[PDB]
């Protein structure tokens, strides 16, 4: 009601890459594609919200 | 489940076996 | 209790036109059913095409 209004012109995506060596980052790629090296995460809150 | 079916004569009036699910879509 | 909404609605669906085409495929659409106000929009065929 109070006349506030937002308008989005452009939204761009950034991504900072570590310049890892192409044999180190190929070794790290091949280790992280194993089913034993799966990246498992956790929500910090970890709760149901009722 | 013949006690749930109506009796045409003395046989239970059952449906078909494969007439359980639907399959209709907008042209398919 | 769980309060998890089972109606996940997406705005690129057309639930109205999905119901207008469903009644055509299952029943005679020319008939008039007053309770759901089921009376299909129908131009006169001699007014459109002279």
């Amino acid at each position: 009601v109070d006349g506030a209004s937002i308008k989005f012109d452009s939204i761009c995506l950034y991504a900072t890459f570590f310049p890892m060596a192409h044999n180190t980052a190929s070794t790290l790629e091949a280790m992280l594609r194993n089913d034993t090296n799966d990246q498992s995460f956790n929500d910090y809150l970890s709760a149901a919200n009722m | 489940f013949a006690s749930l079916a109506p009796r045409h004569g003395s046989r239970p009036f059952m449906g078909n076996w494969q007439d359980i699910g639907t399959s209709n879509m907008s042209g398919g | 209790a769980s309060q998890l909404n089972a109606v996940v609605d997406l705005q690129d669906r057309n639930t109205e036109l999905s119901y207008q085409l469903l009644l055509d495929s299952i029943g005679d659409r020319t008939r008039y059913f007053s309770m759901w106000n089921q009376a299909v929009d129908s131009y006169d065929p001699d007014v459109r095409i002279i």
